[PDB]
């Protein structure tokens, strides 16, 4: 099981518009068109699977449920 | 030993004239970053304000919101080094067809 | 087997994805142009439906607004440019090294 | 012994056309300009003439004064 929240730099109670922003960032970050980092494939993977679940609220609900057991 | 000079969110918001709800977003998206993200009370030095007063003139230009000036500023810092890449070489084939 | 296909403005959001208040954005920000842009009723070259689809990936992966794709969009497209030309240069120079 | 210039024609609009429909011909017009992208030749000159349009149409007051004007020139 990945920490998704730290994944993304943002705390399990923070609402949709914060985690938002974070995503933008790490987008810019490592997005493989815009980064000059040399990890971005590997960090862009991560955000990008944490962001898939995150944005959604039913997916975000469960992975909640997932994490506590 | 060596001293940065800093100061508070609302000084910043004084010396660039976004308001301190837009600064918590630029700082959001990364475009600047306080001295200590963590602590209680952001502080923010020089380098700040001149990210910011950038991104205004961007904004101005452009009227992008905050997350696209972000993109476009780091598009146009890459535009901005394979433009001087491209004087180099081209100074290159100069140089070669002088000699 | 060589084809012209036309979309209305609902065909076109119904391909793509996007909405039609969405669409008159785009079309607005310059991305696409349908083939009267004051004829009564816009038609669109599935020219357009390629260029929306690109739009619509970069929107879902850095999270922006319309104009800061059509811009993140034109800037991508002007660095890989010129890209290409310094790769021709560096390409030129090494010719001209070989020839001496 | 002044200038007063066709703004909704600088800018690609009508007069009747609300903030938003300016504003985005605005973007557009800028991203078409700007000048490390633009592959116009007058670029700085026609980004020049639509950022003094923008300047004008983007303020209510402003653009109300603007419409008097040239509605009833001679």
């Amino acid at each position: 099981l990945k920490d998704y929240y730290a994944i993304m730099g943002v705390k399990p109670t923070d609402d949709l518009k914060t985690i938002k922003t974070a995503y933008r960032r790490l987008a810019r970050k490592y997005h493989p068109d815009v980064s000059k980092e040399p990890d971005a494939e590997a960090r862009f993977k991560e955000v990008a699977e944490a962001w898939e679940v995150l944005s959604d609220e039913q997916r975000r609900a469960e992975y909640d449920q997932m994490w506590q057991h | 030993a060596t001293v940065t000079v800093t100061f508070t969110i609302t000084e910043l918001c004084l010396r660039t004239g976004v308001s301190e709800e837009e600064l918590t977003e630029i700082v959001g998206l990364g475009m600047i970053e306080p001295h200590q993200p963590q602590a209680d009370t952001w502080l923010f030095d020089d380098s700040a304000v001149t990210i910011v007063h950038r991104a205004v003139r961007l904004r101005n230009e452009l009227e992008l919101d905050w997350p696209g000036i972000a993109v476009a500023l780091t598009l146009l810092d890459e535009n901005a080094r394979l433009t001087r890449e491209n004087r180099l070489l081209q100074q290159r084939l100069a140089r070669f067809l002088a000699h």
